[PDB]
């Protein structure tokens, strides 16, 4: 069975620089190029580099957004491939993957790479107050690093909850989370988000007030 | 066998 | 290089019927030795892409047989027989015949569910957030399906572009409706200059858009 086993990833400040690893087992790995492909929202898949076989004088190739930054090398009696990127910005964020697509196609697991100054900071949380049922909200603005937990009375109401994904404004994550519940229960009774922000041991009760 | 690409 | 263009960018499919995507290369991917490069890979969310086609038309090994591929030249189409399941995701078309390697943007495999209109709710920024030197409005578009939707914001009846984020959910669960998030951020001055704030959402649920508006002074 082919398996590959991608490392290295990690948060690095852009101008920073960080080794990408992939052990490979299954097939004869002298004889196959190795492909680094990586993947983000904005992007989408994007073919990195490739490193060819010891008949090819291990022939490097490099996508144009990444010559000059990047070095794909090889290590033919350890069955291993890197990937040596130095002055790293913000677009090569993304999920990387090691990849044979050599006579065959297999994929590894990736490892995340985030390029961003950001440094560790809790979430402010601001209520969000305004027929037979009533949309309460949370905006958790301004924090970093991700996740934030956000559950409404302390997940007793689970069933008409959306949080959306974080966004980015200024390197800071922000998003908000929507409850549904019916009238008869709020303003009546008490409705309050818990926002947890591990990174920064943060926990939040914010009660709606009409 | 099961090529992706022309380059192999 | 070479430029990748996949149609339908979402197709709602109902289990048990059939499903056709397409992708077209900017030029052919015919290559010398008679070969056509053409790959299809497929996504699960979490998970990493899994070629499913090989050479325009070919099953990799284990790939359920109503998987079939076909097409040449710059014109290429993926079928499903009857989509099961496991087959909701995001499909990929991959050329292999002209370096660099190329992907189309792919094509999110959704279910189809019945029409309906979002349930739109906008809020005043919090005193609170005031109090910090910040102001955001927020209006959520929940439970709307299918997933196209267009939201308008008006300050004073004018509309207003600059410091609006848009945030989309998956298809929810238990329900198979979206729900989508805009938020608008304004310093506590630029809110304090303007009384009238409007979110308009538009969906194919009625020609009418849903209007939700509050007043700073109320």
């Amino acid at each position: 069975e082919v398996k590959l086993e991608e490392s290295g990833g990690g948060l690095v400040q852009p101008g920073g620089s960080m080794k990408l690893s992939c052990a490979a087992s299954g097939f004869t790995f002298s004889d196959a190029y190795m492909d680094w492909v990586r993947q983000s929202p904005e992007k989408g898949l994007e073919w990195v580099a490739e490193i060819r076989n010891k008949a090819n004088n291990h022939a490097t190739f490099y996508a144009e957004s990444v010559k000059g930054r990047f070095t794909i090398s090889r290590d033919d009696s350890k069955s291993s491939v890197y990937l040596q990127m130095n002055s790293l910005r913000a677009e090569d964020t993304g999920i990387y993957y090691c990849t044979l697509q050599y006579g065959t196609s297999s994929w590894g697991q990736g490892t995340t790479l985030t390029v961003s100054s950001a440094k560790t900071t809790p979430p402010s949380v601001y209520p969000l107050a305004p027929n037979s049922m009533v949309t309460l909200g949370c905006l958790v603005k301004g924090y970093f690093p991700e996740p934030v937990t956000v559950t409404w009375n302390s997940g007793s109401l689970s069933s008409g909850v959306h949080t959306f994904p974080a966004v980015l404004q200024s390197d800071l994550y922000t998003l908000s989370s929507s409850v549904t519940v019916p009238s008869s229960t709020w303003p009546s009774e008490t409705v309050t988000c818990n926002v947890a922000h591990p990174a920064s041991s943060t926990k939040v009760d914010k009660k709606i007030v009409p | 066998g099961a090529p992706t690409y022309s380059w192999g | 290089d070479v430029v990748m263009t996949q149609t339908p960018l979402t197709l709602s499919v109902t289990i048990g019927q059939p499903a056709s995507i397409s992708c077209k290369s900017s030029q052919s991917l015919l290559y010398s030795n008679g070969k056509t490069f053409l790959n299809w890979l497929f996504q699960r969310p979490g998970q990493s892409p899994k070629r499913l086609i090989y050479l325009v038309s070919k099953l990799d090994s284990g790939v359920p047989d109503r998987f079939t591929g076909s097409g040449s030249g710059t014109a290429f189409t993926l079928k499903i027989s009857r989509v099961e399941a496991e087959d909701l995701g995001v499909y990929y078309c991959v050329q292999g015949t002209h370096f660099p390697l190329t992907f189309g943007a792919g094509t999110k495999l959704e279910l189809k569910r019945a029409d309906a209109a979002p349930t739109v709710s906008i809020f005043p920024p919090s005193s609170e957030q005031l109090t910090s030197g910040g102001a955001s409005v927020v209006c959520f578009l929940n439970n709307f399906y299918p997933k196209d939707i267009n939201v308008k914001w008006k300050i004073d009846g004018s509309e207003r572009q600059n410091g609006v984020l848009n945030s989309w959910t998956d298809q929810d669960s238990k329900d198979s409706t979206y729900s989508m998030s805009s938020t608008l951020t304004l310093t506590k001055d630029e809110y304090e200059r303007h009384n009238s704030y409007t979110c308009e959402a538009t969906h194919k649920t009625s020609t009418s858009p849903i209007v939700k508006s509050f007043n700073r002074n109320e």
